[PDB]
């Protein structure tokens, strides 16, 4: 009858868009899947090459680091053969003929920082360099066996005490040398 | 009634019908969709070789270059001890001249 072939192609149509459509659907998943590798890859290789330059980047900023630690040990290594230096010529300073004379200006300094003082101490040595100042200001002078490149002075009855050194000046000075070292030296 | 014995059998054809259908589309589904795991699986291995590659190539160039700059670093702190040796005495007579009175 007339239903029984519509029925019939109905049966067939069904089968016939069910395979079809099985089949254009393989062909989109494959098409897509080819795509999204071709993507992956072109994507995956810029952020490499984006990742190659910034593990470059951070090598330079290492080896410069590196440059800089250098020059910063090399001018410590120098600053501290000037101080060497230093120490040593002021060592050496006690044998020379001005040296009264920079006795005398360490006591007026130390005098200046203790107007009050009733003595001024010395090395055994360096005493009669003071002979006179002390006499003129009418201060005693007395023997310290123990300082050298120095004077103190004394207030009271030994109440206060100032103290007027040279490598004492030497060392808390030294931060602020060093500056000045370097911008004479290089910068 | 052979109606009845080829209604059956009509029947029976129908399933068989339809069954053969429904299984010739999955397989067609099903082998796309494996053909395109493997597409893409083969695509992360090349994405996973060049990056090794990119992994080596870095190791090898930040150890050079770390290699130059240690040699440039000890260049210049050369030139640092050279260059304050022209002006030592100076700096001495300095530091000299700020610490007497
Ligand atoms: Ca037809
Ligand atoms: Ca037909
Ligand atoms: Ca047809
Ligand atoms: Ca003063
Ligand atoms: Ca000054």
């Amino acid at each position: 009858s007339k239903l029984e072939a519509i029925l019939s192609q109905e049966v067939e149509a069904e089968i016939q868009a069910l395979l079809q459509e099985a089949e254009a659907k393989a062909e989109a998943v494959k098409r897509e899947a080819e795509e999204k590798a071709k993507a992956l890859l072109q994507a995956r290789e810029r952020a490499l090459e984006a990742q190659y330059r910034a593990a470059l980047r951070r090598a330079e900023s290492a080896g410069e680091l590196l440059v800089a630690t250098a020059r910063t040990q090399a001018r410590g290594e120098v600053l501290e053969e000037v101080r060497r230096r230093v120490r040593e010529a002021l060592e050496a300073l006690p044998q020379k003929p001005e040296w009264p004379e920079v006795v005398r200006k360490l006591a007026l300094e130390a005098l200046e920082a203790l107007p009050g003082a009733k003595a001024l101490v010395a090395n055994p040595e360096d005493l009669p360099h003071l002979e006179a100042l002390a006499r003129e200001r009418g201060v005693e002078l007395q023997a310290e066996p123990a300082l050298r490149l120095g004077v103190r002075a004394v207030g009271a009855e030994g109440k206060t005490q100032v103290e007027n050194s040279l490598l004492a000046r030497l060392d808390r000075a030294w931060d602020a040398l060093s500056s000045k070292v370097a911008q004479a030296l290089w910068g | 009634l052979g109606l009845i014995k080829s209604l059956a059998e009509k029947e029976k054809q129908l399933l068989e019908r339809l069954e053969a259908a429904k299984k010739e589309a999955e397989e067609r589904v099903k082998r796309a969709e494996a053909e395109a795991k493997a597409l893409l699986e083969e695509a992360e291995a090349k994405a996973k070789a060049l990056e090794a590659q990119y992994r080596e190539r870095e190791r090898a160039e930040t150890e050079a270059l770390l290699a130059r700059y240690r040699e440039r670093a000890e260049a210049e702190a050369k030139a640092v001890r050279e260059k304050a040796m022209a002006r030592l005495d100076e700096a001495v007579a300095l530091v000299l001249k700020e610490v007497l009175p």
